[PDB]
């Protein structure tokens, strides 16, 4: 249950950063939307930058800096 | 990142010049122990974000030989200042 | 976000002490006869600092006994494992190499 | 209100170490038969807040044979470490919950000898130039004395947090199961942290104790304040370790009674071993490390080693 | 790659706090069974965790009954039980062995 | 002392099998760390002052070439992340790889670890011991080889035969005189490495033999040529008439076995389409050969044997091994289709 | 308290080197180690390791910078001096010390200047990168220190150091 | 010999003493059965998750429901 | 024997403010509860996911089981 | 020479820790565990000197998962499509 809680979590928080990333520019020489880096087509982990993108503001650092110096 | 660049500029705390010269050959044996955690850092960096599991081991094993390696070097530096008295890398006396 | 915040308050209260002790209540520019005197209650030492020898072995032999007690040093979080015969006899062979180093500079160590 | 934490164990501390000076000396003097510090307390007790003042009005000389940036720095660092070393340490709830700070000791009581290092270099000659180098070299040999057995009863403990160590102890008094290593754990910190049989830093006859030798009561106030802060810090280490008292969550106020009373009895003991015996005379002082107290300490540490297994009496974690 | 809609999102959360969720807990999951192990299998034995929604909600579902079965037959012991344990310090189970079973004195037999 | 010494002097070669026996580059560094460790008391038996000056001068120049290479494996441990010893994956690793590991077989660049350690070891009794120096790294090199620039390991060693062919026409001791053409015969087996290398341990086992062979003949008591001069009509003139073939031999001319290498190897050099370079090298260890004519000019005529004191006493060394080298390493350029057979 | 608390250890780091990269009289090159070795640990103290940390004070700043320091009194006893009260050595604290900061000044500070110098960027939370978390295990780093598969790698290193004494229980 | 065990421990009772602990430490695990018990307590404390297998033919053992006499026998510990 | 009784009274005071200080400031900066620790990093996802969801912005407060009825 | 003792007698000397995916003590994988098991899938009785030039795939994506080198540019890249235009509006989402 912990699992099926979390794992629901990052696809709102890929929606929300690539929705409110597809309405902000479409340039002609810009991105296609819904694409990969990658080539293949299998379902890697995300990174600390594709959750929490250019925001970077304050409960960014205490996601990365929470469990290190303290409860 | 910048953590890398920052520290790989750092890695020139061999720079050669300043590794055998000049005199006071303590001040070059300095940097090749501070040539060290140049590379217990810049390993313990990657082997950790990186979730390797088993290649951690190696950075506790890179101290053990490099501070063994060191303190023999040491015991010959004082074999030039127990017969001189002063290390002052300009003692040259076997040519090449 | 206190580690950093729990000892800076620390060094900035060590460093204000000593500063209102080795400075402010002190200026010494009266009779103050910095003269040859200070001398560590004595005189001139024309002698420099000469080698002793018995007095640098001491260093090194404690070098390399230092070293495998960080090999020796995960020796509890080598408790909850697998294979344990491997564990139990290889945690005996660090200490007996490290009591054979001992045995043959035991027959020669000098007035410590 | 974290901040408001920290000024709260900083502070009462200091008192601490200022009234032990006095019990330094009322508790040696029954012992000659006769009284404490009679006249100015009443009882005594208003004497170190005298004995403080005159030491900040006395003229802070510096040598003028001496060295700037080296003589002044030491002092910073005696306080440093000898305040620092005080957090991780619960009573019963340690102010930081460090993951692994057993070894965090050790790294704050190895850079104590540093500073020794310094000041008999940093200020002059023979009476502390040669007579503190001798003096490293004693401090520098007891952490194998005593790194090993700490880590001996780390077998029996289970891991490396300080929780555990108020836990596995509900029933024993740890001083029972390894009572070997309980003696030489005792005179390791009699002789690392500088005391009355086995000294030469502090100094009796020897280097006329040239380590303090030259420091006017200006900076001398410090080493010798900070100093009392080690020796009342191992006994708070020692009375964690192996005589642990019981912790209960609804009463967290009677732990701390229980627990000031007992490392107050061990801070007895550094008074009362200076009352009787004499000095070592510094050969015999290493010659009974290595040839003495080391050999047994491998022994007992193989025998920590295979008791957890054979008797399938295994620590969790 | 593509992702599911704003919809198969937003279920009936359970909003509860650590404690009480470590409450029960163990009888929670030894007798469920169907829904939740089936799910294991529908994460490892194939990955991506984007095709695999349905018994997610089928573990979350179930577990939203557990909890409601037991506000309605006997929920005075269960809020003292977890009243103890939240006294808190690492959620020792020895201390609260003592009243384990007054809750459990019905749980095995009641419900 | 008697005991230890076989202890000391059995892990040299110890240190070295951990380097051919891994697959892992942390243990091809603990390899030849250690050898490093156990090379330092062999300098000093005596306890001379030009031999703790000397050894010092050897230490760290074998501290730095140890320690790029630590510094050439993490940066591919970033890349890919593999430890087998094989290709380096990245030019800026391999590029600080050869020439750091270029000062342990030292090159022509990182010039001087070779006279200025060899001369003048009171141990000039061997010292025979680097050998085995020369014969860990080219272990290395032999699966390192599919990924080099190619221009940097030749033009260390165009210049390793250019340089340490002129580098001794200065000289009279004759334990540089062996320092030097001993960066030569690392000249000849680099330049071909790229080109098929195996036909360059074909050059290396020869290397051993002739070289092991000299040293040999020099315990008797030579020190200097001059020295050199007065030991045929005084100790064996037999000792005269093999120094002559050895060294004859070790030349490179057709009826001894230093031209067995040369001659099988430009059968590999061309049939590459590259001849201005073997025609430079094959024309370059003519002037390598003016050590040893000029070297023979002394003892084979004769040349001033004065100053009598007679040696009419018998010789107990131990020349152990010696009889069964001057017949292996003159006479098997004949009895050879197939060494590069057995040891392919 | 920024996100940029690694960032701005590391330049301390650096500067460290250059203390005592240049020619600082040998007892303050010891003050250019701890400060070093501490900052060090700084970086290393965070991305989960903290025993792999903690060690480099035990036994490299515990152990081999007293005998740094147990030395340079037995030998090498003149007269002493401080670094940067000389013109050998502000001469060359300087030069490192521009591209100190010039290194930085480029790197991304401008937009994108302009295709080989902004590959890696500063910044910004994506230097820790490890989401999401993990389990009750360890760090880990925690369950790494094995006797158990690597016996080859301890019964060399083991043994490696036994002839460490040998050596120097000889020449001295 | 057998004076050599009592001529030396009036002398340096010291080592005699580190011995007799390094002795009869090694000896032990080779004797009780205490051990082995010690390698099955530490095989039997689940660190990881267990994640299921599929029914295919074989259904060996071992059925939905885990409360059913399904598993091997670590409950005797329990009964310890 | 009794002068030196307010002699160790003054030192043996001064640390039981310190004992008592600490375990007065967690328990009451956090409403009467200790002070929760996480050791493991799992034990520090229970918090996070809880400052989520309990109330405000807070680790030290209940969501009990009448929350989700 | 590579002698290969451990290949006859089969002992491992060492071995298990030399890649990303072998053994992993209690079973935690690396961040690129997945690309591994794959790539070496790719290349094993291919002698080496065509897998070069023909696999190619599975090795390149392979770098780019362990450094990240192109999505960090992607990422980038964002703050300068958007960013400039702080002031002309679309916040884009508005929190939470
Ligand atoms: C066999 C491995 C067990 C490890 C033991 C390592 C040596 C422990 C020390 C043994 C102490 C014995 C003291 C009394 C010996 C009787 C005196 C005598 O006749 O000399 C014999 C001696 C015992 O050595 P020794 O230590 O008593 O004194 C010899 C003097 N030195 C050290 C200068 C050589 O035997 C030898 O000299 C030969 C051994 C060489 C040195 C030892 C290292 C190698 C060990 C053998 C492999
Ligand atoms: C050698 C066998 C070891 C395994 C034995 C298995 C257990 C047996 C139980 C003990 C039986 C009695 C042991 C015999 C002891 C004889 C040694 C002796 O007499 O010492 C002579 C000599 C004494 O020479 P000494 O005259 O200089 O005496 C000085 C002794 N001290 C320093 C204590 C004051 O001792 C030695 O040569 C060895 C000293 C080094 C010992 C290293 C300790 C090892 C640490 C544990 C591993
Ligand atoms: C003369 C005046 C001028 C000098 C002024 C400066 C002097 C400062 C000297 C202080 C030296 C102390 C250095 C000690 C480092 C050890 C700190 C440490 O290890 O903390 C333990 C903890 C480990 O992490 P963990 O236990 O797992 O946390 C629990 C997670 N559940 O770790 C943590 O809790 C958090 C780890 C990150 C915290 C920030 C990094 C700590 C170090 C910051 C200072 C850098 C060191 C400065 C150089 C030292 C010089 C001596
Ligand atoms: C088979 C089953 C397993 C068997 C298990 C058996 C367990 C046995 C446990 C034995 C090991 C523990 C004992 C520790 C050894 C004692 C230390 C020692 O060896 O000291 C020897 C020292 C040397 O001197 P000596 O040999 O006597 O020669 C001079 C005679 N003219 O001589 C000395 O005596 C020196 C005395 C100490 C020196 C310092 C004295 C200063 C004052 C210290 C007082 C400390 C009081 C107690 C400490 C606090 C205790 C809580
Ligand atoms: C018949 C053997 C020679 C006559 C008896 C030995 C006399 C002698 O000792 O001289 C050895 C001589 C070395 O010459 P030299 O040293 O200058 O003379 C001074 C010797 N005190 O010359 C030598 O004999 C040295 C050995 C040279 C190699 C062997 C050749 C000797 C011929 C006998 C072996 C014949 C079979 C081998 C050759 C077969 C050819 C097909």
């Amino acid at each position: 249950l912990l699992q099926a809680e979390k794992d629901r979590r990052v696809l709102q928080m890929l929606r929300e950063n690539l929705e409110e990333e597809a309405t902000v520019m479409k340039d002609v020489p810009g991105w296609k939307v819904g694409e990969s880096v990658f080539h293949t087509t299998r379902w890697v982990t995300p990174m600390m930058g594709e959750l929490y993108g250019l925001r970077a503001s304050e409960e960014v650092l205490s996601a990365t800096y929470g469990f290190i110096w303290y409860t | 990142s910048m953590v890398y660049m920052n520290i790989m500029m750092a890695f020139t705390v061999s720079l050669v010049g300043l590794l055998m010269y000049r005199s006071h050959l303590m001040s070059s044996l300095l940097c090749l122990e501070g040539m060290m955690l140049s590379l217990f850092v810049m390993a313990a960096l990657t082997i950790l974000n990186s979730h390797f599991t088993l290649a951690s081991m190696m950075p506790i094993i890179l101290l053990v030989f490099a501070a063994c390696e060191a303190a023999l070097g040491l015991s010959l530096l004082v074999m030039v200042s127990n017969t001189y008295g002063t290390d002052y890398v300009q003692n040259l006396n076997l040519l090449q | 976000m206190n580690l950093m915040l729990a000892l800076l308050t620390n060094f900035t209260l060590a460093t204000l002490l000593v500063i209102i002790a080795f400075w402010l209540p002190q200026l010494n520019v009266y009779s103050e006869k910095t003269s040859p005197y200070e001398c560590g209650f004595d005189p001139m030492g024309s002698a420099r600092l000469p080698f002793s020898m018995k007095f640098f072995l001491v260093a090194i032999t404690f070098l390399l006994f230092d070293l495998e007690i960080a090999l020796l040093l995960p020796l509890p979080w080598a408790s909850q494992t697998a294979n344990l015969n491997t564990m139990l006899t290889m945690a005996l062979f660090l200490i007996i190499l490290l009591a054979v180093s001992l045995a043959y500079e035991w027959t020669q160590k000098g007035l410590e | 209100m974290f901040m408001i934490n920290i000024l709260m164990l900083i502070i009462p501390i200091l008192l601490a170490v200022a009234f032990l000076t006095l019990v330094e000396r009322k508790v040696l003097g029954y012992m000659q038969l006769r009284k404490g510090p009679n006249v100015v307390g009443p009882y005594g007790l208003l004497q170190p807040i005298a004995d403080a003042i005159k030491l900040f009005i006395k003229e802070p000389l510096r040598p003028a044979t001496s060295s700037a940036s080296m003589f002044i720095l030491a002092p910073i660092m005696a306080l440093g470490l000898a305040l620092t070393m005080w957090i991780p340490l619960p009573m019963p709830y340690p102010l930081i919950n460090m993951n692994l700070g057993v070894l965090f000791m050790l790294a704050m009581s190895s850079l104590a000898v540093y500073s020794i290092l310094w000041s008999g270099w940093a200020s002059n000659s023979k009476y502390a130039l040669i007579g503190a180098l001798r003096a490293v070299a004693q401090t520098i040999s007891y952490e194998v004395t005593l790194a090993i057995i700490l880590l001996s009863v780390l077998l029996m403990s289970g891991s490396f947090t300080l929780s555990t160590l108020i836990t596995t102890q509900e029933q024993m008094w740890l001083i029972l199961p390894a009572w070997p290593l309980a003696m030489m754990w005792f005179i390791s910190t009699l002789a690392e942290t500088n005391r009355a049989p086995f000294d030469l830093t502090e100094g009796e006859s020897e280097l006329v104790s040239g380590f303090n030798v030259e420091y006017a009561a200006g900076p001398f106030a410090l080493f010798f304040m900070a100093e009392y802060a080690n020796i009342i810090m191992m006994n708070i280490f020692t009375a964690i370790l192996f005589l642990g008292t019981s912790h209960n969550p609804h009463m967290p106020e009677l732990y701390t009674i229980n627990f000031t009373i007992k490392s107050l009895l061990l801070t007895m003991s550094f008074l009362w071993i200076r009352a009787s015996y004499p000095r070592f005379r510094y050969d015999q002082l290493m010659h009974l490390l290595w040839k003495n107290f080391l050999p047994l300490t491998l022994a007992l540490c193989m025998w920590h080693v295979s008791l957890p297994i054979l008797t399938s009496g295994i620590p969790p974690q | 790659v593509e992702l599911p809609s704003l919809e198969d999102l937003k279920v009936q959360e359970v909003k509860v706090s650590s404690s009480v969720l470590k409450a029960a807990a163990h009888h929670y999951g030894a007798q469920c069974d169907k829904p939740n192990k089936e799910f294991m299998l529908c994460r490892w034995e194939e990955k991506d965790p984007r095709r695999c929604l349905e018994e997610g909600k089928l573990v979350n579902q179930c577990a939203l009954e557990f909890f409601r079965q037991i506000k309605r037959h006997c929920a005075e012991p269960f809020t003292e039980y977890w009243t103890c344990i939240d006294y808190s310090g690492l959620q020792l189970f020895r201390r609260c062995r003592k009243q384990q079973a007054q809750f459990d004195e019905c749980v095995l037999d009641k419900l | 002392n008697p005991i230890i010494f076989i202890i000391i002097l059995l892990t040299i070669m110890l240190g070295t099998i951990i380097v051919m026996i891994s697959s892992h580059w942390l243990l091809v560094w603990i390899g030849f760390e250690m050898n490093m460790l156990a090379i330092i008391p062999i300098m000093m038996k005596n306890h001379n002052p030009r031999a703790t000056e000397a050894s010092t001068k050897y230490f760290l120049t074998q501290s730095t070439a140890s320690m790029l290479l630590m510094m050439a494996v993490i940066i591919n441990l970033m890349f890919s992340g593999q430890w087998t010893v094989m290709k380096l994956f990245n030019p800026m690793a391999s590029m600080l790889m050869t020439m750091a590991l270029a000062m342990k077989l030292g090159m022509a660049p990182f010039h001087f670890w070779v006279p200025e350690v060899t001369q003048g070891i009171p141990l000039s009794s061997g010292l025979i011991l680097l050998t085995w120096q020369k014969l860990a790294p080219m272990s290395v090199l032999y699966q390192i080889f599919p990924s080099i620039n190619l221009n940097l390991i030749l033009t260390l060693s165009v210049l390793s035969i250019l340089i340490g062919g002129w580098g001794g026409l200065n000289q009279t001791q004759l334990r540089k005189i062996m320092a030097y053409s001993s960066i030569a015969h690392m000249g000849w087996m680099t330049a071909v490495l790229p080109y098929n290398p195996t036909m360059t341990l074909l050059n290396l086992i020869i290397y051993i033999i002739m070289t092991s062979t000299m040293f040999t003949m020099f315990m008797a008591n030579s020190t200097t040529t001059t020295l050199s001069l007065s030991h045929t009509w005084n100790k064996t003139p037999i000792m005269t008439v093999l120094i002559l073939a050895t060294l004859l031999s070790m030349g490179g001319l057709p009826p001894l076995s230093g031209f067995m290498p040369k001659w099988m190897i430009i059968q590999e050099m061309t049939k590459n389409n590259s001849i201005i370079l073997p025609t430079f090298m094959a024309i370059t260890a003519l002037l390598n050969l003016y050590f040893y004519m000029r070297l023979t000019y002394s003892t084979t005529l004769t040349m001033f044997p004065s100053t009598n004191n007679m040696k009419m006493k018998w010789q107990f060394p131990l020349m152990k091994k010696m009889t069964f080298l001057p017949t292996m390493v003159v006479l098997s350029t004949m009895m050879l289709p197939l060494t590069p057979m057995l040891s392919v | 308290m920024m996100l940029y608390i690694v960032f701005i250890l590391s330049v301390i780091f650096v500067m460290g080197f250059v203390g005592f990269s240049s020619k600082p009289s040998p007892i303050y090159g010891g003050l250019g180690l701890i400060v070093s070795g501490g900052v060090g640990c700084g970086i290393v103290l965070n991305f989960g390791g903290s025993f792999l940390g903690l060690m480099v004070f035990l036994i490299y700043l515990g152990g081999m910078m007293v005998v740094f320091g147990y030395t340079t009194a037995m030998a090498t006893e003149q007269y002493p001096e401080i670094w940067l009260s000389n013109k050998a050595v502000l001469g060359a604290f300087v030069t490192g010390l521009l591209m100190e900061f010039f290194m930085v000044y480029y790197v991304l500070k401008d937009k994108e200047v302009e295709v080989v110098f902004e590959f890696n960027g500063l910044g910004d939370w994506v230097i820790y990168d490890t989401g999401d978390s993990g389990f009750f295990s360890e760090e880990a780093m925690g369950i790494a220190a094995l006797y158990s598969y690597g016996t080859w790698l301890v019964i060399v290193t083991g043994w490696s150091l036994l002839i460490g004494v040998v050596v120097i229980m000889e020449i001295t | 010999v057998a004076a050599f065990l009592k001529n030396v421990w009036a002398k340096e009772p010291v080592l005699v003493a580190s011995f007799a602990i390094a002795g009869l430490a090694v000896i032990l695990p080779t004797l009780s059965p205490y051990t082995k018990y010690s390698l099955m307590i530490n095989r039997a404390t689940p660190y990881n998750y267990p994640v299921p297998l599929r029914d295919d033919g074989n259904m060996p053992d071992v059925p939905s429901h885990p409360q059913d006499p399904q598993g091997p026998s670590l409950e005797w510990l329990k009964r310890l | 024997w009794f002068e030196v009784l307010p002699g160790i009274a003054v030192m043996g005071v001064c640390l039981f403010i310190p004992g008592m200080a600490t375990a007065r400031i967690h328990r009451f900066s956090n409403g009467g509860k200790e002070k929760r620790v996480a050791h493991y990093p799992y034990q520090w996802y229970l918090m996070e996911r809880d400052r989520r969801v309990s109330g405000v912005n807070r680790s030290y407060v209940s969501k009990g089981l009448e929350n989700i009825d | 020479p590579f002698f290969d003792v451990q290949k006859r007698l089969g002992v491992d000397l060492d071995r298990w820790m030399t890649i990303q995916s072998a053994e992993q003590p209690h079973k935690i994988p690396s961040r690129c565990h997945a690309f591994e098991k794959e790539w070496i899938e790719c290349a094993h009785g291919i002698g080496s000197i065509r897998a070069e030039k023909e696999c190619k795939i599975e090795f390149e994506d392979f770098r780019e998962c362990l450094l990240r080198q192109k999505t960090m540019k992607r990422l980038h890249a964002i703050r300068r499509q958007r960013e400039k235009l702080i002031k002309e509006g679309k916040y884009t989402p508005p929190p939470h």
